[PDB]
């Protein structure tokens, strides 16, 4: 009702479109009216969905007016349409929208600036006053003209400060970090250019080394979002540093050139009256055009050789408004490099996460949305489309392209004519011969300029972030790290889930960032790292064979933690063996930087149990409140766990995990601030059904819905994956996941057997039976009865470690049962009819699933194995006597019929 | 006999079904277009340029061969019987023996087959007997069937052909893809409109809407003179119905084998540095497309160089040569970039980029005195010619040049045992084909 208030209710001159829509709105006014007198003093939820069918063609002409709207659902365009006048709903979606900008500063009725995702503050030009009966669209459209004015102001007076000849470390303390960026750049091409026009390059090399090392000097006691920007700042400079040395070694003036020509360079027309476009990027020849977006503080890329011949091959293909493709192996950094290279053209790119639920409507929906808008779209993994669909919108991409060639104004999609921006570009990356992935026809991969990453250059990635951290010995340290994942990649079993690439390093570098308080940096710290990350995964020899190199290419307290999973297994009633806290200990330690984590081994090996009582361990040791929804993938279909469309009106339906992300998201009361969120997908991992979660698993943390919905992942919400097997786990997902291999069981024979039987005896004197059936359950002939039991041919072979849960169940309930008839005789008595019940219980549930010659050797070897009571055959126990299936039967005389 | 024949390459794959409307309208453009015999060598003309191009490579091969085979059968004696049938059974493999000395084409083919040039031995029969070659824009121009079909391998598409075909014969294509309702109700539409008042129409990737290509389609080929339809299918992909392939002139779409002629082909599809820039592109382009067959040896895999890759590269050519006016042509950042943005980026292994870069290497030295193949040596142009007189003077060198027999080896500059070894195979398959054809 406040969202149609809003939209119908309260806005003047906005009720003269839909008369029809006016009256029901009037007569839903009426109904809710009167059920507030009443209340004060389901049908209403039927109405209000009904005329939200109404209200389609009001938005998609909403979204018309501000092409932006087309990120947001139908109720997130209501909450920012029927904010009339509170302006706060709309400083919510403002990540919806533009990505990079989290929050809207607000001071007396007015707007000051924008707070980037990072927390980074930039201040507008001019302080824009908001009217009472001003609407959305016409103050969000002139804020995202402040944005770019704004951020052109600060390229240009931090540039003119540059230019005037002060250092850039009194600059970085003033303006975001796209000018100092942006402005940095400028001078450095400017002056490699003066240097190129003569001979000499190394005092400009000298130079750019003691700005770096002075930088470097002021990372350390500077605050964190100052950390941040020079971090970035450092990125670049470092490529500065590296771009002038290579110049430095070439032998002659036209290699010099050519090395300058491949690089990216950014200039500034000195000549131009329009501000926004005053500033190109020249690659290899070809110019494109500086948006002056706001971009904030991304984690920059390092410039790998690759990632420039990325960035050259993409603005070859933007020069003639083509597409960008990128295939290859999976974990080489394509997303990455589309959305560096956005990030250097000044704008964020937006990518989706394609699937087999993306029909022909919702992709050329999106296709609508991102053109009208003229923002840069990544369609990530394009080979999870079908083919049909596939080849159907290859009509509208090339549709795009040409209008963007032939600079027409409008273009026809979907039956309906929108502008076309000339800023908007399309991006794909896939991955190539994969299981359960479909081919791109040859009139849609036409359309696209593809380039192969298959092999990155990880050794000068580890290099420069371990110099970013400020190691003292990075370039031995980085070809120590990449020849021992070398190492490890070609002298270990050649499993499945073996894979060592990039991720894995980048992983290992994030989780030896946060080790320098407590390790120092250096080699402990690395080493440390690297066990935290790989070991968990790894197998029994390959364990082994990790240690070895770990101590051969390199040279070399948790009580409170050990204590509250100790604490949390007392009152869950498990039992520390070495085995579970080793498990225990490297699940917390590989999720402590790894948002999302794999738990693979046999079946029933104590996955869930160990993710149940690190749980309890970190509720004990945080004091955080934790819930956990658990999800079984398959099933479920994929159309109730993500979402489907309702072609009748064209309406988005959420599905199960994205109805769990969207109230996470909302947090209406409070209490998802403060807490952790666990998905634990407790299934087999299908390829359709993760693949789908892939901008979600890696750094983008986001979900991108058919819908156009973005919901981004918070810190707090941590996917888990309990499952058997990794047969047909594809690589993209594998490499996405801190993955924890279980080798062999984490529990003993006896500690279950003690764990069944005080969870039995939690569900119901009672201290003598359970002393009684416990010194009954005695290991020493109960492991060779276990062990002889193997013999047996077992129909439905379920590994014997397994069935202790049927023989405890079995066992407590028939002593549960008979306790009625157990007060009126001697001890000795007592213990024969419990031995014979356990015994009983014990035969059935080893043997029981074998043939009667298998049942009668197993009871031949439980009496010879166990002075008590003998079990036979036939042997049951009546209302408390002994005796046999003989005298049981009843004499039965059918009658004919 | 031919229609046997004919019949029994529709039973080897789907597409290549033939009905007896076509033949029949073949034999009545045989007479639109020692008395009896001319009639029969213009039927065998006939026959061939129209059902040439429903067949790929191999099957043109095969067909040519069997065809020149039924002719010179019948004209020729039993010398000339016992000589072609051991001379294809050694280029079969199945039986050995020299041929009997008599004309002089024997004794040609003797001398190509003796030298193992096992490719020119195939292509001597069809440059020997057939005289005319049909392209798209020849069937299209010379049938009277307003529908037409179009039939490719994956990774490859001719839908460029069609567009500058289009262009050519001052018409209006309209290119419908194939996959969802939505294209399958405005493609409804739009052949509605357009046999109402004209105007070609494209549909692409038919065999992904089976079931309306089954219905719609079928009952409406089944049932205005500016009017044509044009659907292109994938030969590897699901079987199509048979009366409505049958009902629409077929036509397989493939690279040009030959180096000579792709140079040829580009050279005629397009200051005088750009039409020297644009001749070296298009013999570069040549080049590698010819290298690129060869899977083990001339390449580590199988790519695709199409003409987007040939567009984008002459696009850059025109950007360095406009910016770069001072003569000093960055020869060495054409080089790169063309080895690694524009032709290098589908590479995925690393010796091809070192065989790409090599090519790079060889055609854009940038030198007055250029040896691009070992018979022909491109000058550079001089300061005082005109672009007339450049494009001029560059056809006349490209049409001097004679392709040699071994153009697979020297021109691309390979080990001879590996290009023996394919067109050895090739050779033998083809023959062999042919050789069980011929015995029913
Ligand atoms: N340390 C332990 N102490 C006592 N019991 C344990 C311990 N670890 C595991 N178990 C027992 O092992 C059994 C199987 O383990 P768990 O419940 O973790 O299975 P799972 O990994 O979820 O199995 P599946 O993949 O078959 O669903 C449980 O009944 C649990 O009680
Ligand atoms: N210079 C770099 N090049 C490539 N990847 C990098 C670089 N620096 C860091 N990375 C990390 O490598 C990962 C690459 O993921 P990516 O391969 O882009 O995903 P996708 O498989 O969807 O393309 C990212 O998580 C990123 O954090
Ligand atoms: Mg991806």
């Amino acid at each position: 009702w406040l969202d149609l208030y809003g939209i119908l209710g309260e806005n003047l001159d906005i009720q003269n479109f839909l008369p029809l829509e006016t009256s029901k709105f009037k007569s839903l006014t009426s109904e809710y009216k009167m059920i507030t007198t009443r209340a004060f003093q389901k049908l209403t939820i039927d109405s209000l969905k009904m005329i939200k069918s109404s209200l389609s063609t009001f938005l998609e002409r909403q979204r018309r007016q501000f092409p932006r709207f087309y990120f947001l659902g139908n109720d997130d365009l209501l909450k920012i349409i029927g904010s009339g006048k509170h302006h706060d709903q709309v400083s919510k979606f403002m990540k919806k929208m533009f990505g990079s900008i989290e929050s809207i500063i607000f001071f007396e009725d007015s707007i000051t600036g924008v707070r980037s995702v990072e927390g980074e503050v930039l201040n507008l030009n001019e302080k824009i006053e908001l009217k009472d009966s001003i609407q959305a669209q016409e103050w969000l459209n002139i804020l995202d003209t402040e944005i770019k004015l704004s951020v052109f102001t600060q390229f240009r007076d931090c540039l003119g400060q540059l230019k005037d000849g002060t250092d850039i470390e009194v600059v970085v303390s003033k303006y975001i970090f796209q000018a100092i960026l942006l402005s940095a750049q400028v001078m450095w091409t400017e002056l490699v250019e003066k240097c190129l026009q003569t001979n000499e390059f190394s005092k400009y090399w000298k130079e750019v080394d003691m700005k770096i090392k002075g930088l470097l000097d002021k990372l350390n006691k500077s605050s964190d979002n100052v950390k941040k920007k020079i971090e970035a700042l450092l990125v670049e400079y470092l490529h500065f540093n590296n771009v002038i040395g290579q110049l430095k070694n070439c032998s002659t003036k036209e290699e010099a050139r050519l090395l300058w020509a491949k690089v990216q360079k950014f200039y500034q027309k000195n000549d131009t009256l329009d501000d926004l476009n005053s500033v190109f990027i020249s690659q290899s020849g070809y110019l494109l055009q500086y948006k002056f977006e706001y971009i904030g503080i991304p984690e920059r890329l390092i410039y790998t050789p690759l990632l420039l011949v990325g960035f050259a091959t993409l603005t070859d293909s933007l020069h003639q408004k083509y597409g960008g493709c990128f295939f290859g192996p999976a974990g080489t950094g394509k997303t990455e490099t589309v959305k560096a290279f956005g990030q250097n053209l000044g704008r964020v790119v937006v990518v989706f996460n394609c699937d087999d639920s993306f029909d022909y409507q919702v992709l050329s929906r999106l296709l609508v949305g991102i053109t009208q808008i003229g923002a840069w779209g990544c369609f990530d993994e394009f080979n999870r489309l079908d083919e049909k669909v596939l080849s159907a919108v290859s009509a509208n991409i090339q549709q795009i392209q040409n209008g963007l060639q032939v600079g027409k104004s409008h273009i026809t999609l979907l039956e309906e004519e929108t502008p076309l921006s000339p800023h908007t570009a399309v991006f794909i990356t896939l991955n190539p011969g994969y299981n359960g992935r479909s081919e791109l026809p040859e009139n849609l991969k036409k359309s696209f300029r593809e380039f192969s990453m298959k092999s990155p250059q990880s050794g000068t990635i580890a290099e420069m972030i371990l110099q970013i951290m400020g190691f003292e010995d990075s370039k031995s340290l980085a070809s120590k790290i990449v020849h021992f994942l070398e190492l490890l990649s070609s002298k270990c079993s050649s499993m499945n889930h073996y894979h060592f690439g990039l991720r894995t390093l980048k992983g290992v570098l994030r989780n030896c960032s946060p080790l320098v308080s407590e390790f120092g940096e250096g080699e402990k710290t690395v080493v440390e790292s690297l066990k935290r990350v790989i070991l968990p995964s790894l197998g029994d020899t390959d364990e082994l064979v990790f240690k070895d190199e770990l101590s051969k290419i390199f040279d070399s307290n948790s009580k409170a933690i050990v204590q509250c999973l100790k604490d949390a297994g007392q009152r869950s009633g498990f039992s520390m063996s070495e085995e579970f806290l080793k498990k225990c200990m490297q699940f917390y330690y590989m999720q402590k930087t790894q948002q999302a984590l794999i738990l693979v081994g046999k079946a029933g090996c104590g996955k869930t149990a160990t993710w149940k009582t690190v749980i309890d361990a970190m509720a004990i040791f945080d004091g955080h409140a934790n819930v956990v929804y658990v999800i079984d993938t398959k099933v479920l279909t994929k159309e109730s766990l993500y979402g489907s469309m309702l072609k009748a009106t064209l309406e988005w339906r959420d599905g199960l995990f994205t109805s769990i992300l969207r109230r996470v998201n909302d947090d209406i009361t409070g209490t998802f601030k403060n807490s952790r969120i666990w998905v634990v997908f407790d299934s087999d991992l299908d390829p359709e059904y993760v693949e789908a979660m892939n901008s979600v698993l890696d750094d983008n943390k986001i979900l991108t819905l058919p819908n156009g919905e973005r919901l981004p992942i918070p810190p707090n919400f941590r996917i888990l994956f309990e499952t058997d097997n990794l047969d047909h786990t594809t690589p993209a997902t594998i490499t996405r996941c801190g993955l924890l291999w279980f080798s062999t069981d984490v529990c003993s024979i006896s500690s279950k057997i003690d764990h069944l039987l005080n969870k039995s005896y939690e569900a119901l004197e009672l201290d003598k039976l359970k002393d009684l059936i416990s010194d009954s359950f005695d290991m020493a002939s109960l492991t060779n009865i276990f062990t002889c039991s193997n013999d047996l041919v077992h129909i439905l072979g379920v590994r014997t470690f397994n069935k202790l849960e049927t023989a405890v169940q079995l066992a407590v309930h028939l002593i549960s049962s008979y306790r009625q008839w157990f007060q009126n005789l001697d001890d000795k008595s007592l213990k024969d009819v419990i031995t014979l019940l356990i015994k009983r219980s014990l035969l059935y549930a080893l043997a029981g699933d074998s043939t009667g010659e298998s049942q009668r050797a197993f009871i031949q070897t439980i009496n010879t194995y166990f002075d008590s009571q003998e079990l036979s055959d036939y042997s049951t126990i009546v209302i408390l006597s002994f005796s046999s299936f003989c005298s049981e039967i009843p004499s039965v005389s059918l009658e004919a019929h | 006999k031919i229609f046997s024949m004919l019949e029994k390459f529709g039973q080897f794959h789907w597409f290549y079904g033939i009905s007896i409307g076509q033949f029949l309208s073949c034999f009545k453009r045989v007479f639109i277009k020692t008395r009896v015999d001319e009639i029969l060598w213009l039927l065998y003309q006939e026959v061939y340029c129209q059902f040439s191009t429903a067949l790929d490579k191999k099957f043109k091969m095969i067909m040519a061969m069997t065809m020149f085979c039924l002719y010179k059968f019948d004209i020729e004696s039993e010398q000339y019987k016992e000589a072609v049938l051991t001379m294809i059974g050694v280029l079969s493999e199945s039986s050995d023996g020299v041929p009997k000395l008599t004309n002089d084409d024997l004794r040609y083919l003797w001398d190509y087959v003796t030298t193992k040039s096992y490719i020119s031995a195939l292509n001597w029969f069809k440059n020997e007997f057939f005289v005319d070659e049909w392209n798209i824009a020849d069937v299209v121009a010379n049938s009277e069937n307003n529908y037409f079909t179009m039939a490719s391998e994956r990774d490859v598409d001719g839908t460029f052909k069609l567009i500058e075909l289009a262009k050519a014969s001052k018409e209006s294509l309209k290119i419908i893809p194939l996959g969802s309702i939505e294209n399958l109700n405005y493609a409804q539409e739009e052949i509605s409109k357009s046999k109402i008042e004209g105007g070609w129409i494209l549909l692409q990737n038919i065999q992904m809407s089976l079931s309306w290509v089954k219905t719609y389609l079928h009952k409406h080929v089944e049932e205005h003179e500016k009017f044509k339809m044009f659907m292109t299918c994938h030969l590897t992909g699901d079987k199509l119905p048979a009366p409505l392939l049958q009902r629409t002139d077929r036509v397989v779409y493939e690279d040009i084998p030959g180096i000579l002629d792709t140079v040829k082909d580009l050279w005629g599809s397009q200051g005088v540095w750009s039409v020297y820039c644009t001749f070296l592109l298009s013999w570069f382009h040549a080049l590698i497309t010819a290298r690129t067959r060869l899977v083990p040896h001339g390449f580590s895999k199988k790519y695709y160089f199409n003409d987007c890759d040939f567009q984008f590269a002459s696009v850059y050519l025109e950007n360095v040569l406009a910016t770069n006016s001072t003569n000093n042509i960055p020869w060495a950042q054409v080089r790169d970039h063309i080895a690694t943005i524009v032709y290098g980026g589908k590479i995925d292994e690393e010796k091809d980029l070192e065989v790409v870069a090599k090519l790079c290497a060889h055609v854009f030295c940038g030198s007055d005195n250029l040896q691009i193949v070992p018979g022909v040596r491109i000058p550079q142009p001089l300061l005082q010619q005109s672009e007339e007189e450049e494009r001029a003077r560059l056809t006349a060198i490209l049409s001097n040049t004679i392709e040699p027999a071994d153009s697979l080896s020297s021109w691309l500059q390979l080990p001879r045992e590996s290009i023996l070894d394919y067109e050895r195979l090739q050779a033998k398959e083809v023959a062999s084909s042919t050789e069980q054809l011929l015995q029913e």
